[PDB]
RNA sequence: GCUAAACCUAGCCCCAAACCCACUCCACCUUACUACCAGCAACCUUAGCCAAACCAUUUACAUAAAGUAUAGGCGAUA
RNA sequence: GCUACCUAAGAACAGCUAAGAGCACACCCGUCUAUGUAGCAAAAUAGUGGGAAGAUUUAUAGGUAGAGGCGACAAACCUA
RNA sequence: CCUCCGCAUAAGCCUGCGUCAGAUCACACUGACAAUUAACAGCCCAAUAUCUACAAUCAACCAACAAGUCAUUAUUACCCUCACUGUCAACCCAACACAGGCAUGCUCAUAAGGAAAGGUUAAAAAAAGUAAAAGGAACUCGGCAAAUCUUACCCC
């Protein structure tokens, strides 16, 4: 069993790393996951994704520039490489995004809400009511760790005495602080829901095994479960 | 030398002298007609290519010019009457150039 | 490392069982090797320390095969030294206190030619046996000589 | 498949057959462009003397007696280090200092 | 979130015996012994120094000490830096104003059509016993066979013989600018090099003309985002050459653009921004070197020309240097853009569109041409 | 299909395989030399 | 030149060369360390001479010249190199008082038998040695087991050849 | 199966088993502005130019004396184009390859499943020159065809491999050093350098300080062979319609200092054995020795200097077709 | 009358007695049999066939007391 | 080291027609037939056929192991 | 007269039709002696920093999606030179001198490489072919096979 993960790298870069692939074994060289293994070889883009990460010897607010709008193999979402002082980095493009625009990323949470538009990034409390916001924070300074897939949105539903309320894109309910920041928009690549895969084989371009032939039979689990839905999930 | 230790040179040390030379070689008869200024040893198997360059010319004085080494492999499909084989012992083959077109052909032993 | 009867009955099945005691993790002060120990300590041993009156009085009165440790022997070997050596274990300007705690612990102290091999392994028992003894080889000329020197000796009383 | 062969140079593939050599007791190094670099201090010269007008050859003949072994003991030679060891009435403490070390033995043969 | 993830970082020592912990008691290790044993707890070496210096075996001292480290960090731009915001990103650092052709000194200087094809096609079909040759050798070979062309001119001038073309000449040089210590460094190309200075091209009343427009900022990109970030620097300026080198007036660079893969090469729109500071650099070397350290308006302005790479694809450009104080009077550049000589070729034929380069253009030779005649 | 020709030799693949470092790598592989210079082979590995 | 590699050319294919009286050990004691050493290189010159000759009576599928004087002269070269590390293991011990003279120690290896480690000159301590601290000089007592079946396959071996001459003499004794 | 032919060999006595190969007699002899010029590219890299690398011993032929040749010949193709008009219309390439595959002689093979068969043995130089200059039309004749040259072309008695010359089976080029549909096939001077396995000092300290000359003729032999009977070759003719016209080229080899000059014609084609019966037809290699260009340098002076090695060079890059 | 037949003696077994064994030179944990460059490390109840005519608890690993006291689907057996 | 899958970095795919397209070699598979059945062969030969720019084939090294591996489930395959 | 092979490399094996001698379908077996020479191929790199958004496809238009096989710089450290190893063959894996298995590069009919017949007679049976009057599926489980090339429809 010799086996390292490719994920090895200590400085963050814009350039392709070269990913190595799994086929859903462990560490170990047994299998975990099923159906992984055997697509078009990928290279991974180092996605920062803590939106306000502010440069050496900086401190508030900056402007970028949206250098281009690629797409990213290695998710769902396709990406912007985008660029503010002396450096670069890449963020998840948010939808209407093109090449050539300006994106802002605030720290300061205003006495009064922000107009704000299809790409900046504020934090929470300086968000209106009724906002479509992405790439949300379960605490300030942690990286963005939900809204991420292509097309989706969370919505903030209200404001509380130290905290906002997001709703998550499965209409499930959260709890967290308003300092930390949370992107503006859905995600871009919108209708990747209405992709057709249209042959077996491009299934295996993704690097998906085929499903099992055994037959199981339907448990009682199988059953459409109307269920409540869950409670608040507090981060505070 | 061979069957000894050398010892380990870093950088700054002295020359490594030999003293009382541990390996002996032999001059044989070229087999496929050999060139001319061509003269042919059989270096013992632990024993550089300049080894033999500077074990000529110190000791036997011939000033040679190039020096080639292959190592020729002993057969060792001789069977006994136990059945087990018996290796004949590979060794290593000198192909010496004089310099100064010196001009030596193997002479005739045994008239 | 034991088996059972399924449920306390020995015509039921026998199904093997493991019974691990109970660890805590608890800070310990010792009065003569002067430091905070960290030890993965458990109960019991909190009530033989509480029955010895200290910690320093458990690890010197418990015998060979009750500690069942190594950490504890080396605390014994440690504490014995202090108590053989005589040391100056606290700092200077203060002799009054390191006198009264010697004197607390003085139904102890054993010489150090004792001390220094209580709580080691045999396979550990050599190493410090092999280096005390090691004793790089003279060279036989200064023996040689001093056969001589020793030869006129023989010489100038004769 | 054959395990009572000797493992030598002639057997593995080329990456194999590179490596492991016979008992060369190598030179030099390798310096990225599989440059070879001969250092010469490494290459064991031969101190070899002269010969013309010496007295040996390599028979001696049969007239010489024959003579008992002695096996010269550490003992025998102190018994030539006396000449001046009779007198106060030769050694090196370390060898860090010599060239040649006797028992981290610097020298070859 | 912070990348290099645990396992693949290197361990952890593992935990310390407990003998090391219990004062003041002799531990007995396995140091007396020369091997591993795992009973006899594991000793605590002391830092070993090699006392001798290895060259195969070097370990530098650590970047501060480093004997020339300055907290004023320098921005080198060498060879490999690709800039971001393109020409204008290289305009402002070399306070330079844009003029969309070239200038018509150069122009009229042309006022023998099979010979370019020749040139071509032996770069691109007849070099190798490849077909096809890959980029990384005919890149060289089509720019070192134009100048050959216009070697052949010789007849008609005599002053041609008074210029050689310098194949690993280096340089660098330094100028403060918002106060940003910036660098250039070394050609690695063909510099044509003279023994007379060129004829200055914008006069003193089109120099004191760029007194008025604004330079282009191109907020909030910093201009020297993707120079080298660099401390320990040794801030020296200096032409490749020793001084009394006979040639030392530089006339072009010839820069190149080897590496046949794409993203190696150096997109179009960075490869003038490139060769501004190649012609800025060898230019602002001779004004440190002729004249003084002073930070002024030249006497007589130095100019710099340079010729783009990418056998296909060509970009040419001047470049008069006219002022060594950076921090009213600016410098001015003349840029001609994707002059692209030989829309296509084809190697071998496709079938009925034959063999040769389609879409040739000879006026962009014709461009080339000025630019070699322009000291003569 | 036919089904004598499974051994496609390698000497990589051999050595990685039953070699003397692979053997000695696991205790439970050194008790394989072991019970090979008791029994007295005359190749105790490859 | 090549020359010496040969005897005299009156001595080619004449069956018997008369050369005899080896170098006995007694009487390169009485040399100086010079002129052993002179002594090494006429001995090669002269093994050199036999060893083509040899080379060269099997080429031509013929009988050597005279064998006989071949082994006298690889044994007095064994007595030189005797006869020399006699006087370097003497005053070995005399400036040192330790023989061996390349270091070594009794290390247990892996099958639990114990061997002499001879050492092998490093340029790094032993504790940042890549190779060396891979290397495994101890018990691990599974081995236990095995070194007491090795020491009883020993023994039985032993106690067979021990009883073998028992019954060779007994039936010497019941003939004489 | 073909031996590979190095021109810039290592053999001791490569000149003689090279003439074999090839069939060519070898004979000695032949068949102010400039100063500045040659010494400010002879001082640039030596002394003038300012390299942030330092150079090690073993770098000196690859960064310092090869940009000199390149740096020396460019400037001299463009200062005699007014004296010869050829050179302005000529191409000038950089260590750009020549590749010449020929057969020569026969061998009944020794051993294997093929013993006893005769098999003709063949040869291929590939060889890359430093530079190399090429002309439309070919040069004069140097000599005539069938001429007599009576000096005796050397045998070898043994098999070519025992000169350490091997055998591998690749591809088969034969290459002036540019395809075929170009132009400017023929050609007409040639620049080598050797590398530093073969130079003055390194044949020195070892015993073969008669191989000094050699590797200059070994290397002249050979190349110039591969390059002028390419040249034949893309002219329709091979071994069997052998060349009506002799073609030629000359070729000037350096180690740094010292220059060695040789002009070459080939006679003829037909070497293999089915056509080397009845043919007197033999190749001609004209040779000087090796000059030292200069002594040695004081830093900015080249000290002794011997301004004729200049003229044997501006002689070569003179002589035009006819 | 061909094939062949015969042969004693290698050696060995079982005990007694006695506690056994390791450096000619060089090579050997890397791909063992390799002259030469900068991190990990050992301690974990045997199970099961079998007997119980199945199997599920269970089933052996000096003399004499004695196959006794005891144990045991109070049974095989221990 | 066969095979099942995977990993790393490789390789191969003519010609013609117009994309897990078509005809069709190399290559892969093995439909139906006849021979073979101690055979050439402990599963082959001769034709005939399916695929042949891809869910293709294949060289190399590595990984997963038997209360288990793996599997486009045939209870397949894991040195006849 | 065949060429469905051949020649190299890689893998593999490790002297296995070279010379001399010999014992003893037909004279690679045995003993002794000989060779395979590096330049191609192996065997590589002084640190610590720091850089690398723009596929390949004749790379140009064009057109994509499955998103792709190749790049340094800064300073410090550095000037010893061409050692070692592979190199044979008719060959390897299949118990065999086995019609099998075996990656790549060139050759795509061959300038390489080979021999279907020990000799005879010309029975049956069997096999591999070729030719066939007239009829053309009547044969048969079925047009299987062969010979000719093609029509329509079901079931899944
Ligand atoms: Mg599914
Ligand atoms: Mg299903
Ligand atoms: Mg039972
Ligand atoms: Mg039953
Ligand atoms: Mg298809
Ligand atoms: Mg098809
Ligand atoms: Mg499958
Ligand atoms: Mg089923
Ligand atoms: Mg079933
Ligand atoms: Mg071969
Ligand atoms: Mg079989
Ligand atoms: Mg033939
Ligand atoms: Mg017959
Ligand atoms: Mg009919
Ligand atoms: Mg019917
Ligand atoms: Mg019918
Ligand atoms: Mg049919």
């Amino acid at each position: 069993a010799n086996f390292v993960s490719w994920k090895s790298r200590t400085k963050y870069t814009i350039t392709p790393v070269k990913m190595r692939k799994s086929g859903g074994r462990d560490h170990t060289g047994r299998i975990r996951v099923h159906g992984i293994g055997g697509g078009h070889k990928q290279r991974y883009r180092m996605i920062d994704f803590l939106r306000f990460r502010p440069e050496e010897t900086k401190s508030g607010p900056f402007e970028e520039k949206v250098i281009q709008v690629r797409y990213d193999p290695c998710r769902s979402a396709d990406i912007a490489l985008v660029a503010g002082g002396s450096r670069k980095r890449w963020i998840i493009a948010t939808e209407n995004m093109q090449a050539g625009d300006t994106i802002l990323n605030s720290n300061h949470i205003g006495r009064m809400a922000v107009a704000a538009r299809e790409g900046d990034a504020h934090p929470l409390g300086a968000l209106p009511v009724g906002t479509l916001i992405n790439n949300v924070e379960s605490e300030p300074g942690r990286g963005a760790q939900y809204i991420r897939a292509a097309g989706t949105c969370g919505v903030l539903l209200r404001k509380v005495n130290g905290t906002a309320i997001i709703q998550l894109p499965s209409k499930r309910q959260m709890q967290v602080l308003e300092t930390c920041v949370a992107t503006v928009g859905r995600v871009s690549n919108v209708d990747h829901n209405k992709r057709v895969i249209g042959k077996a084989g491009r299934n295996r371009w993704l690097g998906k095994r085929p499903n099992s032939g055994r037959w199981h039979r339907k448990g009682g689990w199988a059953g459409r479960k109307i269920r409540p839905l869950p409670p608040m999930k507090s981060y505070v | 030398a061979r069957n000894v230790v050398y010892p380990l040179y870093r950088l700054g040390g002295p020359q490594l002298r030999v003293f009382r030379t541990n390996f002996f070689i032999q001059l044989v008869r070229p087999g496929v007609a050999q060139p001319e200024d061509t003269v042919q040893f059989r270096i013992p198997m632990e024993m550089t290519r300049v080894d033999l360059r500077n074990y000529l010319e110190g000791i036997y004085n011939v000033p040679v010019a190039a020096v080639r080494t292959r190592v020729q492999h002993g057969s060792n499909k001789r069977r006994d009457h136990r059945n087990v084989r018996i290796k004949k012992p590979d060794y290593k083959v000198a192909y010496v150039q004089l310099a100064h077109g010196q001009t030596f052909t193997f002479p005739d032993l045994f008239p | 490392l034991g088996q059972i009867y399924a449920n306390n009955d020995k015509l039921s099945k026998r199904l093997k069982k493991v019974w691990k005691p109970q660890l805590f993790e608890r800070e310990f002060y010792s009065e003569i090797l002067d430091k905070k120990f960290t030890v993965t300590v458990t109960m019991r041993t909190l009530d033989l320390i509480d029955e010895a009156y200290g910690l320093d009085f458990y690890i010197l009165k418990a015998s060979g095969e009750d500690l069942c440790s190594k950490f504890g022997m080396d605390l014994k070997r440690g504490m014995l030294l202090r108590l053989a050596r005589q040391d100056p274990q606290l700092h200077p300007e203060d002799p009054e206190r390191r006198a009264a705690i010697y004197d607390k612990y003085k139904e102890f102290a054993i010489p150090e030619e004792e001390a220094e091999w209580v709580g080691l392994t045999l396979e550990e028992a050599i190493e410090k046996q092999r280096l005390l003894e090691e004793k790089d080889p003279v060279p036989l000329f200064k023996i040689y000589v001093a056969e001589l020197i020793q030869q006129l000796q023989q010489q100038a009383l004769s | 498949a054959d395990r009572m062969s000797k493992w030598t140079s002639k057997r593995g593939p080329r990456s194999f057959r590179g490596r492991k050599g016979r008992g060369a007791k190598g030179i030099g190094f390798l310096t990225s462009g599989w440059r070879f670099v001969q250092i010469k201090e490494m290459v064991p010269e031969f101190v070899v003397p002269d010969l013309t007008g010496f007295k040996l050859k390599p028979y001696v003949s049969y007239l010489a007696p024959e003579s008992e072994e002695t096996p010269l003991t550490a003992a025998q030679l102190f018994s030539e280090a006396v000449a001046p060891a009779i007198e106060k009435d030769g050694f090196e403490p370390t060898q860090e200092g010599k060239l040649f070390q006797l028992y981290p033995r610097n020298f070859l043969r | 979130y912070e990348w290099g993830v645990r396992s693949t970082r290197k361990s952890e020592p593992p935990p310390l015996d407990r003998v090391y912990e219990i004062p003041g008691l002799e531990p007995i290790t396995f140091a007396g012994k020369m091997h591993f044993v795992p009973w006899l707890a594991r000793p605590i070496f002391p830092p070993w120094d090699r006392g001798y210096k290895d060259p195969r075996f070097y370990r530098s001292p650590p970047l501060h000490e480093h004997p020339l480290y300055k907290d004023q960090a320098c921005y080198i731009f060498h060879h490999r830096c690709r800039l971001l915001e393109g020409v204008k990103q290289a305009l402002w650092l070399t306070k330079t104003k844009l003029i969309e052709g070239l200038p018509e000194k150069v122009l009229s200087l042309v006022d023998q059509d099979e010979c370019v094809l020749n040139v071509i096609s032996h770069a691109r079909l007849w070099q190798t016993t490849e077909e096809i040759p890959k980029r990384e050798t005919y890149c060289p070979v089509i720019v070192d066979n134009l100048i050959q062309l216009c070697k052949s001119q010789i007849l008609k001038h005599p002053s041609l013989a008074r210029r050689i073309c310098v194949q690993n000449s280096t340089f660098s040089a330094t100028w403060n600018r918002e106060s940003l210590l910036l660098q250039v460094r070394g050609s690695g190309g063909a510099r044509l090099s003279t023994k007379d200075p060129l004829p200055t091209i914008a006069s003193r009343e089109e120099i004191e003309a760029t007194k008025n427009h604004v330079l282009e900022t191109f907020y909030p990109i910093s201009p020297i985002i993707d120079l080298h970030e660099c401390n320990i620097y040794d801030v020296k300026n200096d032409t490749g050459f020793q001084e009394g080198y006979p040639y030392p007036y530089p006339h072009t660079l010839y820069l190149l653009d080897k590496a046949n893969l794409r993203p190696h090469r150096l997109q179009p729109d960075q490869l003038r921004a490139k060769m501004i500071l190649f012609a800025f650099g060898s230019a602002l070397a001779q004004a440190r070197l002729l004249y003084g350290n002073d930070a002024k308006v030249l006497e007589q302005p130095v100019v710099v020309q340079s010729v783009g790479t990418d056998g296909r694809v060509f970009h040419f450009l001047v470049f008069q240097l006219n002022t060594t104080d950076l921090d009213g009077v600016k410098n001015l550049a003349w840029v001609d853009s994707d002059q692209l000589l030989y829309q296509h070729f084809w190697c071998l034929p496709v079938i009925v569109e034959p063999v040769g380069p389609v879409g040739f253009k000879p006026e962009t030779f014709r461009k080339f041409l000025a630019l070699y005649l322009h000291g003569a | 299909k036919a089904r004598g020709n499974e051994y496609q030799p390698s000497n990589i693949k051999r050595k990685n395989k039953h070699g003397w470092v692979r053997r000695l790598s696991t205790p439970a592989g050194v008790q394989v030399i072991l019970r090979r210079m008791l029994k007295g082979r005359k190749s105790l590995s490859h | 030149g090549l020359e010496e590699f040969f005897d005299d050319p009156k001595n080619w294919g004449q069956e018997k060369v008369k050369s005899g009286a080896a170098w006995t050990c007694q009487q390169l004691r009485n040399k100086s360390n010079e002129d052993l050493h002179k002594l090494w290189y006429v001995l090669l010159k002269e093994r050199n001479m036999l060893l083509t000759l040899e080379q060269e009576a099997k080429r031509q599928r013929l009988p050597m010249p005279s064998p006989e004087r071949l082994d006298k002269v690889v044994d007095s070269m064994d007595a030189l190199d005797k006869v020399v590390q006699e006087r370097e293991d003497a005053l070995r011990l005399l400036q040192t008082g330790q023989e061996r003279a390349r270091p070594g120690a009794w290390r247990r290896d892996i099958f639990g038998r114990i061997i002499w480690h001879k050492f092998k000159q490093w340029v790094i301590p032993w504790h940042l040695n890549k190779r060396y601290n891979r290397k495994r000089f101890f018990a691990l007592p599974y081995v236990d087991h095995f070194l007491r079946l090795e020491r009883e396959k020993r023994a039985r071996i032993k106690a067979r050849k021990e009883n073998l001459e028992r019954k060779k003499a007994k039936i010497l004794l019941k003939k004489f | 199966m073909k031996y590979m032919v190095y021109p810039q060999t290592f053999a001791l006595n490569a000149d003689r088993w090279y003439q074999y190969f090839t069939k060519t007699v070898f004979l000695s002899g032949l068949p102010a502005a400039l100063r500045a010029v040659a010494c400010d590219c002879l001082l640039q890299e030596h002394f003038y130019l300012r390299r942030r690398r330092r150079v090690h011993r073993y770098e000196e032929s690859e960064v310092i004396s090869l940009p000199f040749l390149d740096q020396l010949v460019s400037t001299l193709v463009g200062l005699l184009s007014p004296h010869n008009p050829a050179l302005a219309a000529a191409a000038l390439d950089y260590r750009c390859p020549v590749h010449f595959y020929w057969v020569r002689g026969e061998e009944i093979i020794p051993r294997g499943h093929r013993r006893g068969r005769i098999d003709d043995l063949r040869y291929q130089i590939d060889d890359k020159p430093n530079n190399q200059i090429r002309i439309s039309k070919q040069l004069a004749e140097f000599v005539p065809l069938d001429y007599s040259v009576p000096i005796e072309i050397p045998t070898i008695k043994c098999k070519p491999d025992k000169l350490p010359l091997f055998k591998r089976q690749y591809e088969n080029h034969i290459f002036v050093g540019s395809k075929t549909a170009d132009p400017c096939c023929y050609g007409h001077t040639q620049f080598h350098l050797l590398p530093d396995k073969l130079r003055r000092e390194r044949l020195l300290r070892q015993n073969c300080a008669d191989q000094i000359e050699v590797v200059f003729r070994a290397n002249a032999i050979a190349s110039l062979f591969a390059w002028t009977g390419a040249q034949a070759m893309y002219q329709g003719f091979w071994s069997e319609a052998d060349v009506t016209r002799p073609f030629v080229s000359q070729a000037v080899i350096t180690d740094g200092k010292y220059f060695s000059f040789f002009c070459y014609q080939l006679n003829t084609l037909a070497l293999t054995t089915q056509a080397d019966q009845n043919n007197p037809r033999k190749n001609i290699c004209w040779g000087t020795q090796s000059k030292p260009l200069y002594e040695t340098i004081e830093d900015n002076d080249v000290k002794g200097f011997n301004d004729d090695v200049l003229l044997q060079i501006v002689h070569f890059l003179l002589n035009r077709p006819k």
